[PDB]
């Protein structure tokens, strides 16, 4: 098989095997906010010449990075970044404790996307101690995320039964990058604006909606 | 609701080709290029209190019939496994668009070329050609009349209302919207609806759906005379006292005398007639017009295959494997049963219904005779016409001048309250 | 030129200025959005460069959070003039503008 410039298989290798997904609860949230020594939820990748960590890709939920880096603030050293991280993390830990007791319950659903909005608000160094019970998934965040009309139009914006955002951030280039032959590109998924996606819960009505959308 | 859209191309009981002649198009394309002639079609009613009549077209029966024959010829070209547009005649016919619009005479070369052949019973899908398949909207738009063609085409007989009765059709916005048209002639609000969807068919479970439901339903109730001054449907009922003629003007009214109750239980059915005199009536055409939109906004039930000719069965877009068989009748015994159960209610005298029947069946006689005469004339035409062929209307038979089979159907369609 | 959209075509110390220039711009040049307008059944549509009933904008729209005036200073314009101001700052930090 030799398409225009490419030469590929002539017989398959495609499996069929899949698994089931995770569901999210309270101690889920907690542990994710624990940043387990040794089970930390990131992958700090590197160049490939001397393999020096120059970027990371995230494991959602930790995302929700929506605005300019110039508000972020963090060192050029790997370890320094992580310790500053750990510090602010255990802080917000004490906080969410203040709001909800560790024994208030055991485990229960919360809108991850909401959790990521919190991520961004915190790291943005901006206040969010007002969107708090909104965390708790009663039954379906769709109605929950859509009940409101105007608050913090800079993470998320609701139009009708729709919420419209750019999904939490996945990659991050660091301060040692050099555009080497060994620098795999994140494809601008670390940008403060590079995409927009849009949900309500269903295809058809928005398929209607698009006659009035790009 | 419905994301699947198809149609079919007419067959013939013995014609080797299309019977359409350019003359028809021309006297219609005298203005413009549209494939649908909705405007003067609807305005050609002469308000419906009487008809518009010509040698070329004596009835909107004839009007829409040749509309159909035309568009059947038209679709031939662009719609193939080899989809296309431009430079192949269909009796000198050429479109001018990639959206397949515009209609003018073939180019000089294309005037010489042979026309595209046709085939009968050519069912197809309305989603194959790419261009419009990019615009949902004009697609829907055309579909509401593709249906108007199709449904009348699917049967050796006439149009059908899919009458439906259901409660939720009562709501605040509903009776609100209702309020807009008191003392109003059905036809005028029909016009309004033609407008209010020709711009944009309203969305699937639109308010206006339940509305037109009320409209056609109350219409047919009055039609059989189901509801009346005492038997009232949330106290609403049309009128036209001039009954006994080929023109009625049924108009909203509220009766503060007795009111009839709607028990729970949703129902519906599918009605045709069995007298090909409807060519004087319009209301059927409008009901068709709106039900097309009802389909194009809402996915609707289908009928049994056995309910339709075998060759025309199992159609995704129209022919399901079940669904209430049709309901036919003739206007003669229709008004008969109508007036009769009405006087059964004791809101009449006998001589009343009698003098109705007199003029009514008189008119029946006369205009059937005229129908058959024009049939003879057209036959002699064909004999003189080896090459310029046509049928003014869907060819018929005297075998269609008898039973309405409407007897038990009376109580059936009556038990829909 | 190619370089006009290719910051690689120059060394960023041979001319650090223009390099950061193009880079800034690619990263921050203001962002556009859109909005609907009016009622179709009473106004119709004249928009033909675009799906019906749309209305673009070279700017991104941001809803407000309360009916009062809002004290707002993170605007891509706010941030924008801030950008070009600091660009000037960095400029004048040159070794050569102080003999």
């Amino acid at each position: 098989a030799n398409v225009w410039g490419v030469r590929l298989a002539d017989s398959l290798s495609s499996p069929t095997i899949e698994t089931r997904t995770r569901q999210y609860t309270l101690h889920d949230l907690c542990s994710d906010l624990d940043a387990n020594p040794g089970r930390e939820p990131w992958k700090p990748l590197r160049n490939q010449r001397t393999n020096n960590i120059v970027a990371v890709q995230l494991f959602r939920p930790l995302q929700g990075l929506v605005l300019d880096t110039q508000l972020y603030g963090f060192p050029g050293a790997f370890d320094d970044w992580e310790r500053f991280m750990r510090e602010k993390l255990r802080v917000l830990k004490y906080e969410v404790l203040r709001i909800y007791p560790i024994s208030n319950y055991s485990n229960e659903h919360v809108n991850v996307f909401v959790a990521n909005a919190l991520v961004g608000a915190f790291l943005s160094n901006q206040a969010f101690y007002d969107l708090l019970p909104l965390l708790i998934i009663n039954d379906t965040m769709i109605g929950d995320l859509l009940g409101t009309g105007a608050s913090l139009s800079q993470f998320f914006q609701s139009h009708g039964d729709v919420l419209e955002v750019a999904a939490g951030r996945k990659y991050l280039q660091m301060e040692n990058y050099s555009n080497d032959d060994d620098d795999p590109p994140l494809f601008a998924k670390d940008l403060s604006d590079y995409a927009k996606a849009f949900y309500s819960d269903t295809y058809e009505v928005l398929d209607r909606f698009f006659w009035t959308h790009d | 609701a419905r994301a699947a859209f198809l149609f079919k191309t007419v067959g013939f009981g013995g014609l080797q080709n299309v019977p359409i002649n350019d003359e028809l198009s021309s006297h219609l394309l005298r203005a413009g290029n549209s494939p649908w002639q909705l405007t003067q079609f609807l305005d050609w009613i002469s308000l419906g209190r009487g008809l518009a009549t010509s040698a070329l077209v004596p009835t909107a029966g004839s009007r829409y019939y040749q509309m159909s024959c035309l568009l059947s010829g038209t679709l031939q070209i662009p719609f193939r496994p080899n989809h296309r547009w431009g430079d192949i005649r269909f009796l000198r016919l050429v479109w001018s668009a990639p959206t397949l619009d515009g209609l003018v005479v073939a180019p000089p070369q294309v005037l010489a070329q042979p026309a595209l052949q046709a085939q009968a019973d050519r069912v197809y899908d309305c989603d194959d050609y790419p261009f419009l398949a990019r615009d949902p909207r004009f697609k829907h738009r055309v579909y509401q009349q593709l249906s108007a063609v199709t449904l009348l085409n699917l049967t050796g007989f006439g149009p059908i209302s899919y009458v439906r009765v259901d409660e939720d059709m009562w709501s605040g916005d509903v009776n609100q919207l209702l309020m807009n048209y008191f003392g109003h002639t059905f036809a005028e609000i029909a016009y309004t609806l033609c407008q209010a969807s020709a711009n944009r068919p309203w969305e699937h479970d639109g308010t206006y759906a339940r509305m037109t439901q009320i409209i056609l339903s109350l219409f047919w109730l009055s039609y059989v005379g189901v509801i009346h001054q005492q038997n009232t449907y949330r106290t609403f009922y049309f009128q036209c006292n001039r009954r006994g003629d080929a023109a009625e003007v049924w108009i909203l009214s509220c009766s503060l005398n007795h009111s009839a109750q709607i028990r729970p239980g949703n129902r519906s059915l599918f009605v045709m007639p069995t007298s090909p005199d409807w060519n004087m009536d319009v209301n059927l055409i409008l009901s068709s017009t709106l039900t097309g939109c009802l389909c194009s906004g809402s996915q609707l039930p289908l009928i049994d295959n056995n309910s339709v000719p075998a060759v025309s069965r199992n159609i995704h877009g129209w022919t399901g494997r079940a669904g209430n068989q049709l309901h036919g009748f003739q206007v003669r015994r229709m008004v008969t049963e109508f007036c009769d159960r009405l006087r059964r209610d004791g809101v009449m005298t006998q001589a009343q219904q009698n003098q109705i029947e007199a003029l009514a069946d008189q008119t029946q006689q006369f205009k059937r005779d005229k129908l058959e005469a024009w049939a003879r004339e057209d036959d002699q035409y064909n004999q003189a016409n080896p090459n310029s062929t046509m049928f003014r209307t869907k060819p018929f038979t005297n075998a269609q001048w008898g039973r309405g089979n409407t007897g038990a159907t009376s109580a059936a369609i009556a038990a829909l309250i | 030129p190619r370089c006009f959209m290719n910051i690689q075509l120059i060394s960023p110390i041979d001319a650090p200025i223009l390099r950061q220039w193009a880079e800034i711009i690619h990263r921050y040049w203001p962002n556009p959005s859109q909005i609907r307008y009016g009622a179709p059944n009473v106004f119709g549509s004249a928009n033909l460069f675009t799906p019906p009933e749309v209305l673009l904008l070279p700017i991104d729209h941001q809803p407000a959070n309360v009916t009062t005036p809002t004290l707002d200073f993170t605007n891509e314009l706010t941030n924008w003039r801030a950008r070009v101001c600091e660009l000037m700052k960095n400029l004048v930090d040159n070794q050569r503008y102080q003999p």
